[PDB]
RNA sequence: UAUACCGCCAUCUUCAGCAAACCCUGAUGAAGGCUACAAAGUAAGCGCAAGUACCCACGUAAAGACGUUAGGUCAAGGUGUAGC
């Protein structure tokens, strides 16, 4: 009996300080605004994408980070509301710093070869009473083939917020909340995963301190 | 001979042949007549031992003859079923609604009507022609939630809940206004099947596909007339009609965008004019471009009702009830 | 295609009973002997007396149980007796399955001059084992 | 009357698949669903497998699954219609 749970967070722009989680200048030192050649860039991504350095496009990090705020307001407003969110990555490259980090976050993952529809059929597959993912966050949207990943057909077959960093690939249309950007690079992989490391640990110590004042009651 | 005495399925199976029970017969009173302190006589409390007549078994044996005609008799009992479209056929038949969900999903609410059955006969590499069926159910009982399903199999019965179960996972809504007729009029092209749907009040009938009846009632829309130009292939139709239904222009949401609002002079009522939706914020000052003259590529059959050349051996004749 | 006891699989929903779900040369590996008597051995006479016995007491005991039997009989010899185990189905009533019993007793120690004393074992469910 | 069956047996069978219940795809058509440096397939159930006997678990024994052959049998018993 708390109905203030659906009012306090969802009142004050960046509840939780999420413009200040990540930096802009942070941002630019990974090079993020980097991209692919325009025959792989996608067509739909060409809004997103701001111009080229000798067919290297080139993305406005100012329409990136709204997108980042956006999300990770999001998500730390699911945590705040105890969710589940589910880690998508499947390029080999940096798995076992997505897996360390999914340890340390309150979260699970699955950066593994995904079954032929495992979240379609979880009622056989998995339990009949499973917690479905209520999130969804790409680490690395195109996998080792140059292919989609079903993850977008299954969330909006299932209606799941969908987050992730798009590449020039992928169809954003399909995604919830897209975040343009590299995906290849280390130190931007490395500073996205502090970035959501330190929103869900600081949306959980929120969480924690709002329990404990209406409890002071 | 007690050599030719074996069991009774096995005779009953060989009888039927489809390749390529003592009720009368009772058991405990005997069936020679004699009466014994056991049953036929207070159960123990006049215990004795006494014999009936042959002519009294034999009566008795004529009243098990008689029961089991009486059942015969039963199992020739006669059974109402609704006719769907055609005679003896699962037209527009109905059924039972879907089940519910696991955890929950009361989804008793909404009717079910199976639309078209087909018997397909595909050959295999020993099983010979396959006797597969294909159905495509609608299930919906209205106010927008709806949706179509396809559910093939080898049975009836399990093809029937499949679709069922998939139409309940495939719910289709429908932005709708004043539960009676659409918004507009929609000319659409899908595949190889036109649809030319006319926009008409309350009262008016409904002058379309038993099919495209049937959808409208499951959706709510009491009576609208639609011309089923073009072939009639069922499967593609319902699907050009659920793109349609899908694909509207609403009256807040058009109000909204353009800014301008719904000026209308209805001749029912009076000439005075009745807003329908208003923006959302801003209001166009600017009125719209009034360039008369317009490009509105109209139908021919429209101008054949307007002007009522149209004349056949089928124009406009009287209908069924219902 | 040779059929003889093993029973052909159609669809994984066939509620077989124990011993019906044993093919037949499993009687040394897993299935065991139902009925038994002196006339199987090398060699001892009275055979096909008892084989004929047997057979006509597995189909008197299952006339007189119509459908009251779960699964097939289990005929033994101990004297001048031949003891029937059977795995009743809780159809009839006590007093009814008494009578019966009492009755079939009685004629077969008057007709045969041989006491066969049969046990029950009432089982309302049928023993399925597999659904083959 | 077995080219109407129960029941029985024979080749393929020198084989490896056969399927209930689900999911995806083909602008949602009859239909297909395989790529482990992994692209949608999950698969209780039967069988191969597996398991068990003499001298072991080997050699010898039991099984050779769904189905073509309207495979043969009134000729071991009854058996859809007819008749002496
Ligand atoms: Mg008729
Ligand atoms: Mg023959
Ligand atoms: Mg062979
Ligand atoms: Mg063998
Ligand atoms: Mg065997
Ligand atoms: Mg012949
Ligand atoms: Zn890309």
């Amino acid at each position: 009996f708390n109905d203030k749970i659906l009012n306090e967070p969802l009142k004050h722009s960046d509840f939780f300080n999420v413009k200040e989680l990540f930096s802009v200048r942070s941002l630019f030192d990974a090079r993020v605004h980097l991209g692919h050649k325009a025959g792989c860039r996608h067509r739909f991504m060409e809004p997103y994408i701001f111009g080229s350095r000798l067919d290297h496009d080139i993305i406005d990090l100012e329409q990136t980070a709204t997108h980042l705020q956006l999300a990770l307001n999001f998500t730390a407003h699911m945590a705040y509301r105890k969710g589940i969110i589910l880690f998508i990555s499947r390029n080999r490259q940096f798995s076992y710093l997505i897996e360390n980090m999914a340890r340390d976050c309150g979260e699970y993952a699955h950066t593994r070869y995904f079954r032929g529809g495992m979240l379609t059929n979880a009622r056989l597959l998995f339990g009949p009473t499973v917690r479905l993912p209520d999130l969804i966050i790409f680490l690395h949207t195109l996998n080792n083939i140059f292919e989609p990943h079903v993850a977008v057909r299954d969330a909006a077959k299932m209606n799941i917020p969908t987050v992730g960093i798009v590449d020039t690939n992928c169809n954003p249309c399909l995604i919830t909340y897209p975040v343009p950007g590299n995906d290849d690079s280390p130190l931007a992989v490395h500073l996205y995963c502090r970035l959501f490391q330190t929103a869900i640990t600081r949306a959980k110590e929120k969480r924690q301190q709002v329990e404990a004042l209406y409890r002071l009651q | 001979s007690f050599f030719t005495k074996l069991t009774a399925d096995e005779l009953w199976k060989g009888a039927l042949a489809e390749t390529g029970l003592n009720r009368g017969q009772i058991i405990g009173e005997g069936r020679y007549g004699f009466l014994w302190p056991g049953l036929n006589v207070p159960l123990m409390k006049v215990q004795t031992i006494a014999q009936r007549s042959k002519e009294e078994q034999e009566k008795v044996e004529a009243d098990m003859i008689q029961q089991r005609e009486e059942w015969d008799r039963k199992k020739k009992m006669k059974v109402k079923r609704e006719r769907g479209w055609s005679g003896n056929s699962w037209g527009g038949i109905s059924l039972g609604p879907p089940d519910p969900g696991p955890c929950g999903e009361t989804y008793e609410d909404f009717d079910t009507r199976i639309l078209e059955v087909r018997n397909v006969f595909t050959m295999t590499a020993k099983e010979g022609r396959k006797k597969s069926i294909r159905v495509l159910v609608a299930v919906g009982n209205g106010k927008g939630a709806a949706g179509f399903s396809i559910g093939k199999a080898t049975d009836r019965m399990d093809a029937f809940r499949k679709a069922k179960n998939r139409a309940v996972h495939h719910l289709h809504y429908i932005e709708r206004y004043e539960d009676h007729t659409i918004f507009h009029d929609i000319s659409l092209r899908f595949k190889r099947t036109h649809i030319k749907m006319k926009k008409q009040p309350k009262g008016y009938g409904l002058r379309c596909h038993r099919a495209i009846i049937t959808i409208c009632r499951l959706i709510g829309i009491k009576d609208m007339y639609a011309k089923v130009s073009g072939s009639i292939n069922m499967l593609s139709l319902t699907q050009g009609l659920f793109r349609g239904l899908s694909r509207q222009e609403t009256h807040q949401q058009l109000a909204d965008k353009k800014g301008l609002h719904v000026v209308e002079i209805r001749e029912e009522c009076g000439p005075l004019p009745i807003v329908v939706a208003s923006p959302r914020g801003p209001l166009r000052k600017d009125p719209e471009p009034e360039d008369e003259v317009p490009d509105v590529k109209l139908d021919w059959e429209d101008v054949k009702t307007a002007q009522g050349m149209k004349r056949s051996v089928w124009s406009n004749l009287k209908r069924a009830a219902t | 295609k040779n059929r003889a006891a093993r029973v052909r699989v159609s669809k994984g929903d066939k509620p077989v009973t124990y011993e019906e779900a044993h093919a037949p040369h499993y009687i040394a590996h897993r299935k065991g002997w139902l009925s038994l008597h002196t006339g199987n051995l090398d060699g001892e006479d009275h055979a096909a007396e008892r084989t004929v016995e047997d057979v006509f007491l597995r189909k008197f005991m299952w006339g007189t149980f119509p459908g009251c039997l779960a699964d097939q009989l289990v005929l033994k010899r101990r004297g001048n007796q031949l003891e029937i185990c059977a795995v009743v189905l809780r159809q009839l009533s006590p007093h009814k399955y008494y009578f019966l019993v009492g009755y079939s007793e009685t004629l077969l120690s008057y007709f045969y001059k041989c006491p066969v004393r049969l046990h029950l074992q009432t089982v309302p469910s049928k023993v399925v084992y597999k659904y083959l």
